[PDB]
């Protein structure tokens, strides 16, 4: 199924995904399809922070919904 | 106070050896507010363009740091579009030895030598570490559209 991924200056990445992926599966095809390491990576959906370790199911991200993808500055 | 003092003492040794294309001083009669000009680099996508900076100087400067953004619009991995500046020495790297000269020499030092690995913007990191030319073009542009 497709979700997107709104950024700050505007992209929207669509990844490919299954419920079951986890964040940080998520995390690696946003790596793979535009190069930011996970560790730069903060996702959120529905008013929460997504964790590493929590599936997309877990957070009942379903077809079409859409991400934003901030920075996490820990690794910036 | 001891950090007017201070800031006389690197405001006259900006004026004994000033850095080149580095200038600096305060906007008025507010000692603790300046405001900075960089040069852009030659050999850099920024080179023509003039990088405006405003420094404040906080109450208890030198213990905490300078607090310095662009007020120039820059395209670049550790610089935002507000102008806030990713850099060590602003920051959890900062040291009362420390003068608002090497301040300005590092902040030279990034345009030309950006950290994409620690990066403000992650967009502009990757296009700087992956697809240089394109990082130059657009750091240009921008030069050219908001520096000149």
């Amino acid at each position: 199924m497709q979700i997107f991924v709104k950024t700050l200056t505007g992209k929207t990445i669509t990844l490919e995904v299954e419920p079951s992926d986890t964040i940080e599966n998520v995390k690696a095809k946003i790596q793979d399809k535009e190069g930011i390491p996970p560790d730069q990576q903060r996702l959120i959906f529905a008013g929460k922070q997504l964790e590493d370790g929590r599936t997309l199911s877990d957070y009942n991200i379903q077809k079409e919904s859409t991400l934003h993808l901030v920075l996490r500055l820990r690794g910036g | 106070s001891k950090a007017l003092k201070r800031i006389h003492k690197e405001l006259n040794d900006l004026a004994r050896d000033p850095p080149a294309q580095c200038s600096a001083g305060p906007v008025g009669d507010d000692m603790f507010h300046w405001q900075a000009t960089i040069m852009g680099p030659n050999d850099s996508p920024y080179q023509g363009g003039v990088f405006f900076l405003t420094i404040h100087f906080p109450t208890d400067y030198p213990f905490k740091p300078p607090k310095v953004a662009f007020t120039t619009r820059i395209y670049h991995p550790n610089i935002n579009s507000n102008g806030s500046i990713k850099l060590d020495i602003l920051r959890s790297q900062w040291s009362p030895a420390l003068t608002i000269s090497k301040v300005l020499l590092s902040i030279c030092s990034l345009l030309c030598d950006p950290n994409p690995d620690d990066p403000l913007v992650p967009e502009i990191a990757r296009i700087y570490k992956t697809d240089r030319e394109k990082y130059n073009r657009i750091a240009r542009e921008w030069t050219q559209k908001y520096a000149m």
